[PDB]
C-alpha cells in the first residue's frame, strides 16, 4: 500500500489479529512514531533548500 | 520399518528407484528385534507362531 | 500512436552530489507511483566508478598492518575503497600511490595528471611516522558495471591471484540512496493535477543534474520490449561419437602440419580429426594464439591426406 | 583461526603466523602509546615550567 | 486425474478394496508395461492405477475376459478333437 | 528403563521412533498453492530426493559415477531436475503438525519448488493444522513406495478429506483473513459510492465510480439439482452488490444465486460448502472451497478494514 | 534487518603410541572445488568467505 | 545488454478474451519491478469505448414501474455501466435501444444513432412480455482513455439533463482481470534471467493478444522523470541483438505478415520458421485466430526466402 503523501509502506501486519490480542500500545508507538520519523524525512527535504 | 531401524528394508527402498519397481522390501524393525532380548536379558521368555 | 515522450523541465542544484529536478503537470496519479522503479537501477546494476585490483609495498592481505601507520588496514580500506572517480579515454587506468615522509596519507599523494578527475581529493587513508617511511600502492579503477563486493564469483575465487594481488570491492554504482516525495500540480494554468520531486544523493562520482540514460535505460529500454515483435535464441549442434572406417580416428598426428598450430589445437582439444573434418573456419576462432596464420594452414594439410574441411555427416 | 597443544611443544606454524598477526596490533599501539604518555607527562613539567 | 481425487471412492461406494484393485494395475505396468485403453494426461503411474477405475476396466480383470477367450476359441475350434482327449481319461 | 515408564522401547523407538526422508522447519503462508500442494526450498528438494539422484544418474549416464557426481548433486546441477519433475510432476509429500492430537494434523500434498529454508503452506489447510506463526515449525515426510503414494493421495490428501471428523463442518475452509474479504465482497451501505448501482469488469474499479458495497439488483435465473441428478430451475429479483455478484462466477451455480444474497462471514460461509457436499458432489464442493481463496485475497486488502484510535468510538 | 553472528567450530589429534596425528586436505575426487582454500595444515584463512 | 531487447515473445491465448501473456528475458528478477510498475499503466490511462449517460421511456426517476417488463424498471440497472464496443472516431457517440413484443433486450434490439461497432452482442439488458408491448432509450457513449467520477465530473456536470437523463462515469474498458506471476524465461541459452507473466482476462471486446502492442507501450508516457527530464541527450549506446537472415531459429515474422497475425500465430508457441515447414495444407490450422490475408496466398514467398510443404 501508499500513503496520501503518494509513497509506499516498508510493512504491512493484519489488524484482524488485535482484538483477540487485547492490546492498543501497538497503534499508539505506530500513530507517534509517524510524527518522531515524519520530523527526521521533513527535515531531509529541508536541509537542502534551507530558506 | 523402510525409513528407520530395520538395516535392511532401508538399504533396499533407497536403491529401489534402480529396480524401477519403488516398492517395499522390509526385512525385520530393528527396535523390536532389541526389544525381544531386552525382555530374555530382564528375564522374561518370549518368542513366535505361524499362520 | 499517440506517444508524449516530456521533456525541459526544471533546475534546483544544491552541491555538487545533489540536486534535485522536478516533474509537473502529471496525469491525475503518475508521480505518486513512478519514483520506486529507478530505485533498483541506482542501486544493483549500474555503472560509474570503483576500484578493481590493489599491489601493496609490503602488505600480502587487508586483514592486517604495516609496522609505520598509526592505523591499521582493514577498516582503513573498508574507507580507502569509496574513492571511485571518472576516467575520459578506454575504460581503465591503473592508479598509484606514491607516499613516503611524516604525516596524513591521502588523495593528493595519488597519481592524477592524466585522462582521470579524482573528485575525492579530500579523502584519507592513514598516518607516516619518519621522512624516509612509505606506503605505496598500484590501484586499478574501472567505470565498470554493478554492486560488486570483492567475494562475487564465488567458486573460481579460490583463483591463482599472484600473493598480494588483492581483488576488490567494485562497487560501480555511483548510488544506493535515491527516493522520491510528491505534491499538487502546480504549474500557474492549474491547482488540478499531481507533481513529483526527486531527491537523489550519490556516492560523489556524480551529481542529479550531471548525466542520466544509462541510469533510467533498465525502465526506458522496457518498452521495444512489447512492440516490433522479432526476438533471440542459441542451439545444439554436434553428435554423440564414434565407429569405422577409421578415416576420422586420427588425433593431428597424421596432417603433416606446424607446432604452434600443434600446440594451440591442442589447447582446443582437437585429439580426433574427425571434428576438424566439421567445425566451422569462424570456430577454430575460440581459444587465442590460433591467429591468421594457423587458421590459414587448415585450409591445405586436411586437403593433402586426400580430404577435406567441410564435411558434416549424418553417422560418426 | 587456533592451534593448542600441551606446552612443552612450542606452537604449529598456522599459530607462529598469527603470533606476528597479533604481535603487530601491540608492537604498533605500545609505540603510539608511548609517546602519547610522555607528551601528557613531560607537558606537566613543560607546564610547570611555563608558570 | 491429479487434480483432486476422492471421486474415485463414490464411483464405487468404498475405499481400500479401492487401492487393491489400483495396486493390481499399477504392479503390471510397473513391473510389465502391460496395455492400456485410456491415455495418462500426465497422470504417472501413481495415478494411471487410479485411472483403471476412473473408468472401471483395464486391470487384468478384463484380459480375464479378452485373452483367456483368444485360447478357448481354440478350445471351439478344436473341440472337434477335445472330445477325444475328454474321452481319453478313462 | 529400556520398558517400563515414558524413556522405554515401547513409546520412544517403536509406537513413535526417529525417522529417514524426513525434516522440519517453520511455517509459511503460501497463498498461490492450489490446495492439492506445498512449497518447498530447492536445497530441501534436493536434500529429502537424494534417493532419486544418487539412484537414476547410474541410470540415464547423466554422470559418470556416483562418487564424480557429488560435483553435480550438491551443486544442484541441471540433470538434477529432470531427475526431480520424474517424482514431483505426480509424487505426494506428507506434512505434519505435532503434536497430532488429531487426524487433520497430518495431511498429503505435492511439491512446488521455491527459495529460502522455510515450508510454505496453502491457506485453506492453515485452520484445519491450527498453525501458529510466531516461529513454531511443520515437518515433511517423503513416500518413497508405489503403495504409499497410491493411499497418501486416496486418504490423506487434503482436497479428499475436507470436514470435521466430529459432525461434518469443513475445516480445511476460507481461513483467516480470507472470510474478512468474502464479507466484505458481501457487505452493502448507505451512499456506498452507488447507494444502488451495477456493473461487471473489474478495470470498472478505475473507471471513476464504483464499490463493491454498490447496491446491484437483478433478475438471476437460478439452479438447484435434486437428489435424482435433475435440475429445479428458479428465478428472483435479488437485492444484492457487485462483489455479491463478482461470486456468481465462483459459485458451482447448480445451487442457487439467493444463497449469496446475505454477509458471509465465518459465521455463514462454511454452510455454502456443507450445501454443496449434501447435495453437488466432490470436485464441485473442492473448486468451490479452493477458487473462494484467491476471491478473498483479490479483495480482502481493498476493504482497508483496521484497527485505530477512532476505529475505537 | 540482515544480522550478523559469530560462531565456532574445532578439532582434535589424540595422542597416539608415537603421539600426533594427522590434518590435511587429500580427498580425492569427492567434492574438489570445497578443498581449495587451505593451508599447509589443512586449515582455511582469516579473510576467506566460505559456504 | 541484458535489456535484450526483450520482446513478447509468449502470449498463449485461451479463447478471444484471455491469454497467459509474458515479457523475457529480464534482468537476474526484473519482473518484479515491470510486473508492478508496468501493471499500474494497465489500470491508469487505458484504449477502449462504453456507455456514460441514458435517457428511456419510464424512468424520470429509479423508484418507477412498467407493468409489462420483468425488471420492473430498476434490475434494468444491470449492464448500463456495463455494455461495451469500439468506435472509429470522436469521444460522444449514440446508440438507441427499441424492443417490441415479448422477449430479452439485446444488441439484435439495437439502433445506431452514430458511429458505433458493437463487440458485445452477449450483453442482455433486460426483458418484455406481452404481444403489444413496447420499450425505448437512447445512450451516450464514450472512448477517450482516462477516468472521471460520474458526479466529479465537475465541469461538464452544469449542463442541462432531463428529468430521465441517468449520468455514469468514463466506463470505457471491459477488462475482468489481471494476475502476475514471476518464474524463468523460454530463452534457450540465455538462462540467468527471468520472465513476467500477467493472465489478463476480459468479456470479450480484445483478448490480451489485441490489448497489449500499443497498450502497454503508454511507457511512452511515464519517463519524462527519468530519461533526460530535459535537454541533454548525452554520447551514450543502445548495444544490440543481432541473429541473421535465413537462420531456421529465425522468427515467424520473418516471412513478412499482416497486423496481429504476428501476435496470434506466435502465441502457438510456432514462433519461429524451422518448425512452419511442417504445416502443409491437411493440418496446418491449430493456431489461434490467423484467419484471412496472412492464411490466403503467403506460402508462394514463403519460398522465396526458400520454404516449402508438401
Amino acid at each position: 500500500p501508499y500513503d496520501e503523501n503518494g509513497t509506499p509502506v516498508d510493512i504491512v501486519l493484519n489488524p484482524l489479529g488485535v482484538p483477540s490480542r487485547m492490546n492498543i500500545g501497538q497503534i499508539l508507538e505506530t500513530h507517534l512514531g509517524m510524527a518522531a520519523k515524519g520530523i527526521g524525512d521533513k527535515i531531509n527535504a529541508m536541509l537542502k533548500q534551507q530558506q | 520399518t523402510v525409513k528407520s531401524d530395520d538395516v535392511n528394508g532401508r538399504t533396499k527402498m533407497y536403491k529401489n528407484i534402480v529396480d524401477g519397481n519403488h516398492q517395499m522390501e522390509p526385512g525385520m524393525p530393528e527396535s523390536f528385534n532389541v526389544l525381544l532380548k531386552e525382555i530374555r536379558s530382564l528375564g522374561i521368555n518370549i518368542e513366535l507362531e505361524d499362520e | 500512436t499517440e506517444f508524449l515522450k516530456p521533456r525541459l523541465v526544471d533546475i534546483e542544484q544544491v552541491s555538487s552530489t545533489h540536486a534535485k529536478v522536478t516533474l509537473e503537470p502529471l496525469e491525475r496519479g503518475f508521480g505518486h507511483t513512478l519514483g520506486n522503479a529507478l530505485r533498483r537501477i541506482l542501486l544493483s546494476s549500474m555503472p560509474g566508478c570503483a576500484v578493481t585490483e590493489v599491489e601493496i609495498d609490503g602488505v600480502l592481505h587487508e586483514y592486517s598492518t604495516k609496522e609505520g601507520v598509526q592505523e591499521d588496514i582493514l577498516e582503513i580500506l573498508l574507507n580507502l575503497k569509496g574513492l571511485a572517480v571518472r576516467v575520459q579515454g578506454k575504460d581503465e587506468v591503473i592508479l598509484t600511490l606514491n607516499k613516503s615522509g611524516i604525516g596524513p596519507v591521502t588523495a593528493a599523494d595519488i597519481t592524477h595528471d592524466g585522462d582521470v578527475e579524482i573528485v575525492k581529493p579530500q579523502h584519507v587513508i592513514c598516518h607516516l611516522t619518519d621522512e624516509n617511511a612509505s606506503i605505496s600502492m598500484r590501484i586499478k579503477v574501472q567505470r565498470g558495471r554493478g554492486y560488486v563486493p570483492a567475494s562475487t564469483r564465488i567458486h573460481s575465487e579460490e583463483d591463482e591471484r599472484p600473493i598480494g594481488r588483492l581483488l576488490v570491492d567494485a562497487c560501480y554504482s555511483p548510488v544506493e540512496r535515491i527516493a522520491y516525495n510528491v505534491e499538487a500540480a502546480r504549474v500557474e494554468q492549474r491547482t488540478d493535477l499531481d507533481k513529483l520531486v526527486i531527491e537523489m544523493e550519490t556516492n560523489g562520482t556524480i551529481d542529479p543534474e550531471e548525466a542520466i540514460r544509462r541510469a533510467a535505460t533498465i525502465l526506458a529500454e522496457q518498452l521495444e520490449a512489447f512492440v516490433d515483435l522479432r526476438d533471440v535464441r542459441q542451439p545444439e549442434v554436434k553428435e554423440e561419437k564414434p565407429e569405422f572406417d577409421p578415416i576420422l580416428l586420427r588425433p593431428v598426428d597424421d596432417l603433416e602440419l606446424t607446432v604452434r598450430s600443434a600446440n594451440c589445437l591442442k589447447a582446443e582439444a582437437i585429439h580426433y580429426i574427425g571434428d576438424l573434418v566439421q567445425r566451422t573456419e569462424v570456430e577454430l576462432l575460440k581459444t587465442p594464439n590460433l591467429g591468421k596464420k594457423s587458421l590459414t594452414e587448415i585450409k591445405d594439410v586436411l586437403a593433402s591426406r586426400g580430404l577435406s574441411l567441410g564435411m558434416r555427416l549424418e553417422n560418426w | 583461526v587456533q592451534v593448542f597443544t600441551r606446552d612443552g611443544v612450542e606452537k604449529d606454524k598456522r599459530a607462529l603466523e598469527i603470533e606476528e598477526m597479533q604481535l603487530k596490533q601491540a608492537k604498533k599501539d605500545l609505540s603510539e602509546e608511548l609517546q602519547i604518555l610522555e607528551a601528557g607527562l613531560f607537558s606537566r613539567i613543560r607546564a610547570v615550567l611555563v608558570a | 486425474a491429479r487434480v483432486t481425487v476422492q471421486d474415485a471412492v463414490e464411483k464405487i461406494g468404498n475405499r481400500f478394496d479401492l487401492v487393491l484393485v489400483a495396486a493390481r494395475r499399477a504392479r503390471q505396468m510397473q513391473v510389465g508395461g502391460k496395455d492400456p485403453l485410456v491415455p495418462e494426461e500426465n497422470d504417472k503411474t501413481t495415478v494411471i492405477a487410479l485411472r483403471e477405475i476412473e473408468e472401471g476396466l483395464i486391470n487384468n480383470q478384463i484380459l480375464d475376459v479378452r485373452e483367456r477367450q483368444e485360447q478357448q476359441e481354440q478350445e471351439a475350434a478344436e473341440l472337434q478333437a477335445v472330445t477325444a482327449i475328454a474321452e481319453g481319461r478313462r | 528403563d529400556m520398558i517400563k515408564g515414558k524413556q522405554g522401547r515401547f513409546r520412544q523407538n517403536l509406537l513413535g521412533k526417529r525417522v529417514d526422508y524426513s525434516g522440519r522447519s517453520v511455517i509459511t503462508v503460501g497463498p498461490y498453492l492450489r490446495l492439492h500442494q506445498c512449497g518447498l526450498p530447492k536445497k530441501m528438494a534436493l536434500e529429502l530426493f537424494k534417493p532419486f539422484i544418487y539412484g537414476k544418474l547410474e541410470l540415464r549416464g547423466l554422470a559418470t559415477t556416483i562418487k564424480a557426481a557429488k560435483k553435480m548433486v550438491e551443486r544442484e546441477e541441471a540433470v538434477v531436475w529432470d531427475i526431480l519433475d520424474e517424482v514431483i510432476r505426480e509424487h505426494p509429500v506428507l506434512l505434519n503438525r505435532a503434536p497430532t492430537l488429531h487426524r487433520l494434523g497430518i495431511q498429503a500434498f505435492e511439491p512446488v519448488l521455491i527459495e529460502g529454508k522455510a515450508i510454505q503452506l496453502h491457506p485453506l489447510v492453515c485452520a484445519a493444522y491450527n498453525a501458529d506463526f510466531d516461529g513454531d515449525q511443520m515437518a515433511v515426510h517423503v513416500p518413497l513406495t508405489l503403495e504409499a503414494q497410491l493411499e497418501a493421495r486416496a486418504l490423506m490428501m487434503s482436497t479428499n478429506n475436507i470436514l470435521s471428523p466430529a459432525n461434518g463442518e469443513p475445516i480445511i475452509v476460507p481461513s483467516q483473513d480470507v472470510v474478512l474479504g468474502l464479507y466484505y465482497m458481501t457487505r452493502d451501505c448507505v451512499n456506498a459510492k452507488g447507494m444502488v448501482l451495477t456493473g461487471p469488469a473489474e478495470r470498472l474499479y478505475r473507471s471513476g465510480l464504483a464499490s463493491l458495497h454498490a447496491r446491484v439488483k437483478v433478475r438471476i435465473t437460478e439452479y438447484e439439482k435434486d437428489a435424482n441428478g435433475e435440475l429445479v430451475a428458479k428465478t428472483s429479483l435479488k437485492d444484492t452488490t457487485v462483489g455479491r455478484a463478482i461470486l456468481w462466477m465462483i459459485v458451482p451455480k447448480g445451487l442457487p444465486y439467493s444463497i449469496v444474497n446475505q454477509a458471509l462471514g465465518k459465521k455463514a460461509i462454511s454452510k455454502m460448502l456443507n450445501t454443496c457436499y449434501r447435495i453437488l458432489g466432490l470436485k464441485p464442493t473442492v473448486i468451490f472451497a479452493d477458487q473462494i481463496m484467491y476471491t478473498g485475497f483479490a479483495y480482502a486488502a481493498r476493504s482497508g478494514a483496521s484497527v485505530g484510535i477512532d476505529d475505537m468510538v | 534487518f540482515t544480522t550478523i553472528h559469530i560462531q565456532e567450530l574445532a578439532c582434535v589429534s589424540r595422542d597416539t603410541k608415537l603421539g600426533p596425528e594427522e590434518i590435511t586436505a587429500d580427498i580425492p575426487n569427492v567434492g574438489e572445488a570445497a578443498l581449495s582454500k587451505l593451508d599447509e595444515s589443512g586449515i582455511v584463512y582469516i579473510g576467506a568467505e566460505v559456504t
